């Protein structure tokens, strides 16, 4: 049950895209 | 025409394996009130996210010395033809992935 | 040439487990999740109340237990799990003992105004739930996308 | 003539988190309240209310 | 006064699912996890080999199946899970079809040198396993902390 | 000269002139690999060879 994992974590190879999407609610 | 009819971006660096994008939303309401109401509606908000992945391709080719010498002496190299085939294979595989996909690779 | 177009869309009324109005409400802290996870729009049970310290051990409703309160939506204390807002084991919880709140529902018929609220075994509002509660309905009955919500008025135990 | 109103809540921890991450919540809630007011005015104009005549 | 003291510690020999020597070996890419998870030091069965595309769909060994190869250790392709390194569904594998590798063993006795290898239902080496292979032992027999490892010589199918 | 796809792991059998055939007479120690295609009107198959 020893830890035989790697060296790099999952968040070291990960990108968050700059754009974000917001739904629009027209007034009328 | 996979790359021609669909946009191409350059956000990801070579070393990444995943990416993520997020969205948001909100709710609310309003009502007709009177003096000394002591009762008013409220609002809130929320958000989510999603993910993706990246892959790799590759091929190779062989050639000998006598073929190289024959190509140089006849004005018809074979290395150029093999390299052109190698690049074309990559392009067509990318097109196949875009327009048909592979079931085992999800 | 062409005719211009203008559209109109209305926002949703409310989300599960949020304070419905600004009427007299009481929210109790110093409550720790003894075991398991608690959904935001669900009732809770009091396993034990410490005599010296003051913390109250809270847990999700089970069979044959009286409800005590309803969890409240917060963007800081809560932890996102199963694409939902949830309270994890340990930490602190925000349960309100008195006030109005939107709650998760399984019934399909709109309720009356001054009728008692019945809950199922899992702590969600149901028309024919086995658990009987002193809380009464408030008239709110809406649905967010595919989630049914009902407004319920709570009283202090 | 008539009158309308609504409200919203927020705590200190949420304010500090918003200032430390660049995603304020108060602005979103205020925008939601204003949009709700405008939509309710539109609803009154185009559909009307029966109990209020 | 006092007597100065010096200490000495020796590192381990191997970790599960890693190559042993630089002898002739043949690793295979273009393999896809059809279903489930594959441990690093475990046998692999071939569900189906595509004709036109060429990819081979692999899966964890089960009852009544012929083993094909053993996964190996890499710090880039493998996904960190279950407090170890595993290969996830819908991802490429590095399967060794020939060479020497350190496998996982459920055995308790040291093996011989040139005897055939027997595997159990889940693809780990066992003294009296039901599944018979054409591979032979290599001599290596050690353990890492609480994990038992064994060295095996593989041949092409 | 065969007309059906072969299995992944199975012995390769050839005919009397050296072309693979499902019901051939000559038996080899080679095994199939999986490739099964056709160029124009010529049928091809992929095999794995071993040293004699």
């Amino acid at each position: 049950a020893a830890a035989t994992m790697g060296i790099w974590t999952a968040q070291e190879l990960h990108r968050i895209k700059s754009q974000s999407y917001e739904e629009d609610y027209p007034v009328g | 025409s996979a790359l021609r009819v669909f946009p191409v971006t350059t956000e990801l660096s070579p070393t990444d394996k995943t990416f993520e994008y997020m969205t948001f939303d909100k709710v609310g309401t309003a009502q007709i009130i009177a003096d000394y109401t002591d009762d008013l509606p409220l609002v809130d908000a929320l958000g989510t996210s999603e993910f993706g992945k990246v892959f790799r391709l590759g091929n190779a080719y062989l050639i000998s010395i006598d073929e190289i010498k024959a190509g140089q002496a006849t004005g018809r190299p074979l290395s150029t033809r093999k390299a052109s085939a190698c690049q074309l294979a990559h392009d067509q595989l990318v097109n196949r992935l875009v327009f048909k996909g592979s079931a085992p690779h999800k | 040439a062409q005719i211009n177009a203008s559209y109109q869309r209305d926002m949703a009324i409310a989300l599960p487990g949020m304070v419905a109005d600004t009427s007299k409400y009481n929210i109790d802290g110093a409550c720790v999740v003894n075991e398991g996870d608690v959904l935001v729009g669900a009732a809770v049970q009091v396993v034990q109340a410490q005599a010296v310290d003051g913390h109250k051990l809270v847990k999700a409703l089970t069979t044959g237990t009286t409800p005590y309160g309803v969890a409240i939506r917060s963007h800081w204390q809560t932890v996102n799990a199963q694409n939902q807002m949830i309270y994890e084991d340990g930490g602190a919880i925000n349960v309100m003992t008195s006030g109005r709140v939107w709650m998760l529902s399984k019934s399909t018929e709109a309720p009356t105004f001054g009728s008692a609220v019945k809950l199922d075994v899992d702590g969600q509002e149901k028309s024919d739930g086995t658990i009987e509660t002193t809380w009464t309905y408030a008239g709110g009955w809406t649905k967010y996308k595919d989630i049914q919500l009902v407004e319920v008025q709570l009283h202090q135990l």
